[PDB]
RNA sequence: AAACUCCAGUUGACACAAAAUAGACUACGAAAGUGGCUUUAACAUAUCUGAACACACAAUAGCUAAGACCCAAACUGGGAUUAGAUACCCCACUAUGCUUAGCCCUAAACCUCAACAGUUAAAUCAACAAAACUGCUCGCCAGAACACUACGAGCCACAGCUUAAAACUCAAA
RNA sequence: AGAGGAGACAAGUCGUAACAUGGUAAGUGUACUGGAAAGUGCACUUGGACGAACC
């Protein structure tokens, strides 16, 4: 078969497996990258969290809480306690585009969490609330 | 291409205008300089490896030996594709064609503005 | 409302998560997600929208046509046939 | 200094068909070695530099 | 510079000159047979051919002399190897036929070795930013890394924390600390890890 | 830093608020304005101009009275910065933005380019801008500043709006 | 006649509001606020710019 980069659909029958487990049950890695802080949450498929890890549980303080590094190392801590609890494949949902949206997936990799989807959920407004208004620098 | 019919605010156009260009539609003879793209710190992940074998080795590069030999690795490679992207810029092969190349061809048939 | 991972979801192939991210973010870019979101951070005045979007279609229209005039003359650029004349 | 002859007779025509150039050498110069050129065409370093 | 660009530095290897030509491939038979036509600086005093010639030793002892005096700074070097050398011997001839085996003699792999160790990894710059200067670390080249080494080793021995003590004998001592992964200089690259590690979150600052 | 930790993350329930993409379309309306969906009513004039003596509208802001209140946000308070910071930066919240009923009638209300009919012929054309014009009509303009001012008058407006001077001064604007 | 306003005279004082992206783009209406130029909210204007193929 050739792959496909559209997710298998629930309710379709589907030979694709990750551990003898279908798409529906791999738990979920929700990565709120916020413009200062990275916050990764280990869900399971029946929405049970497992893991939290957030630059700020990291050590990390003040503008030094939204960097790639910091949520590199929230990955790293999110996917080794995740690990510990027995997850190896996981879905990924990422939302907002703060610098650690793509370091803290790399982090999961590095923490041992193999990364069989990549969903982007940063919520956006079909123009409902105002946001603030816009800074004189 | 878009339209340009009745978009600007001219004469005999009854509508309000759609555009309002600060600059002259018009195109010139010259196009923009190869921009250089900010350079970004490099290695960060290495680095990372690196420091956290430290962290947990107390600071003991003969531990840590394996991870400081990658991100020296990194390193010189880093240097080494940014001198050969400088190489490759002033050969030009990523883009279509230079920006002097892309002039000296604009220079050779300009746009004519203007009635002779 | 609606169902989940169906929506800007993106399979990863043999554990290709750089190539994965690459391909969702070039989706969102051209459907003009992460731009939306970057003008959504801070309210937009109308006035400040209307403006923006003037330029960015004048804009359009000259990048549009310059490259049309650039691959249109791109022939030209071969060799010389009459050097030295 | 070597110096060009006056380039034009009494009647003043210019001798070289090529002096309203105003490189009237050079451009002599160039044009033979232009035919030479296609006459070739038509017809298909270390101790000198 | 007298010399002009024309003008290149010379190469004083033997083994470089008494290579086989069968061996050489045709990239080294061009250079060979370009380097016929080129011009060539004089030989540096500093260096030559022998057998015993150590450039890293060299570039020490230019980095100690002071004033011009190479008489003295190569005094001081041949006297601390020989101080290292003498205290190798003593520890060898007092220690058990276990440790012999372990123990190190030659003058020169401790010194080598002790520069070696003392290399940083990673540097600290100053980088200006919303008005104030932070520490971002650097990744730095070998060439960087070799001389902090050296210097930190010059500068340590030349505190004025050691009284009356001579310069061989406190270089020496470093260099067998050093050797040991001990002493001044290697809890000084310590420092500067330890401050890299700490700052890491400022790594992002740098734009290179 | 202050602030919140009855906080943050997932999931589910969840609006009198605002209407991604389409829109690289240029449409409707007299202008102001109008870009979620459905339905109803509906977009004057079989010559043109024409009301500042009227009639009817007129963004946003604002007043009055009763409601909604997610979010935003004058003022205010706190944090920060600063020589000071009555601001820029951060946080919280109110009038207000929304609904209904009246007012207020102002905008760089500008596409600073009047309506209608016509021309590209030339003598095209100060400059720039968005080429130069012709016929007809209405409105307006006549050195700068005083002056979106004073007085008078009109207005549901009472620190207001419209119309709107003069004296002293200058050789400029 | 106590005062207000305008202009000239032009000082000294407190700031630096405008002219460059004038260092928070400028301005209109309007509301509130401030020693003062002025600040902020809301809508509007370019009498600002966005560097004008891709990168
Ligand atoms: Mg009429
Ligand atoms: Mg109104
Ligand atoms: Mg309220
Ligand atoms: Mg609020
Ligand atoms: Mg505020
Ligand atoms: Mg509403
Ligand atoms: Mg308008
Ligand atoms: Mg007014
Ligand atoms: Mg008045
Ligand atoms: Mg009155
Ligand atoms: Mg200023
Ligand atoms: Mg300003
Ligand atoms: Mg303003
Ligand atoms: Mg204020």
């Amino acid at each position: 078969t050739k792959f496909s980069i559209y997710p298998p659909i629930p309710g379709e029958e589907s030979s694709l497996r990750w551990a003898g487990k279908k798409f529906e049950e791999i738990p979920i890695a929700h990565i709120k990258a916020s413009h200062n802080n990275t916050q990764i949450q280990v869900v399971s498929a029946s929405n049970e969290p497992l893991a939290f890890a957030s630059c700020g549980t990291e050590g990390f303080r003040n503008a030094k809480k939204g960097t790639g590094i910091a949520a590199q190392t929230a990955g790293i801590a999110a996917a080794a306690r995740a690990k510990q609890k027995g997850v190896i494949h996981i879905r990924v949902v990422v939302k907002g585009l703060g610098p650690g949206r793509l370091s803290a997936m790399h982090g999961l990799i590095m923490g041992g969490l193999e990364v069989i989807s990549i969903t982007d959920n940063t919520p956006i407004p079909h123009n409902g609330c105002r946001p603030r208004k816009a800074r004189k620098l | 291409t878009p339209s340009l019919r009745g978009r600007l605010a001219r004469f005999g156009n009854p509508r309000k205008p759609v555009l309002k260009p600060n600059k002259p539609l018009i195109l010139a003879n010259r196009v923009g300089e190869r921009r250089r793209e900010k350079g970004e710190a490099t290695c960060i992940t290495e680095m990372s490896v690196m420091m956290a074998c430290w962290k947990q080795n107390e600071f003991r590069d003969d531990a840590c030996r394996k991870e400081i030999q990658g991100f020296l690795d990194c390193a010189a490679r880093a240097q080494e594709a940014r001198k050969m992207r400088s190489i490759q810029e002033t050969l030009g092969e990523s883009g279509s064609l230079l920006p002097n190349k892309l002039n000296k061809l604009l220079q050779r048939f300009p746009n004519k503005p203007y009635l002779s | 409302k609606h169902l989940k991972f169906i929506a800007r979801t993106v399979m990863v192939q043999e554990g290709n998560v750089e190539s994965a991210y690459r391909t969702l973010n070039r989706i969102l870019t051209m459907d003009g997600l992460i731009e939306d979101i970057k003008h959504r951070r801070y309210y937009e005045k109308p006035c400040r929208r209307r403006q923006r979007e003037s330029y960015e279609r004048c804009r359009r229209i000259y990048n549009m046509e310059m490259a049309r005039k650039i691959n249109f003359l791109m022939r030209k650029n071969r060799a010389d046939p009459w050097q030295g004349c | 200094p070597r110096q060009r002859a006056i380039q034009w007779g009494e009647d003043g025509r210019p001798f070289h068909y090529l002096f309203y150039t105003g490189k009237q050498s050079y451009y002599s110069l160039m044009h033979d070695v232009y035919g030479m050129l296609l006459n070739l065409e038509k017809h298909q370093v270390i101790g000198s530099r | 510079s007298r010399y002009s660009p024309e003008f290149k530095d010379p190469l004083i290897d033997k083994e470089y000159y008494r290579k086989p030509v069968e061996e050489l491939t045709e990239e080294e038979k061009y250079v060979r047979e370009l380097k016929k036509t080129q011009l060539i600086k004089a030989a540096p005093a500093g260096k030559t051919s022998s057998v015993f010639e150590d450039p890293v030793i060299s570039k020490f002892t230019n980095m100690m002399m002071i004033g011009g005096n190479k008489v003295l700074a190569r005094s001081l070097m041949i006297q601390t190897l020989e101080a290292v050398k003498r205290k190798q011997f003593e520890k060898y001839h007092a220690a058990s036929a276990e440790e012999q085996a372990t123990i190190e003699r030659n003058p020169y792999t401790i010194f080598h070795q002790a520069l070696k160790n003392c290399e940083p990894m990673i540097g600290l710059v100053p980088i200006l930013k919303g008005g104030r200067f932070y520490q971002v670390p650097v990744p730095l080249p070998d060439r960087r890394r070799r001389f902090l080494a050296m210097k930190w080793m010059i500068t340590e021995c030349r505190d004025k924390k050691h009284q009356r003590t001579l310069m061989p004998e406190k270089l020496s001592h470093k260099l067998l600390e050093a050797f040991h992964n001990q002493g001044p200089v290697i809890k000084r690259k310590h420092d500067l890890h330890k401050m890299a590690e700490a700052n890491r979150a400022l790594a992002h600052y740098r734009w290179w």
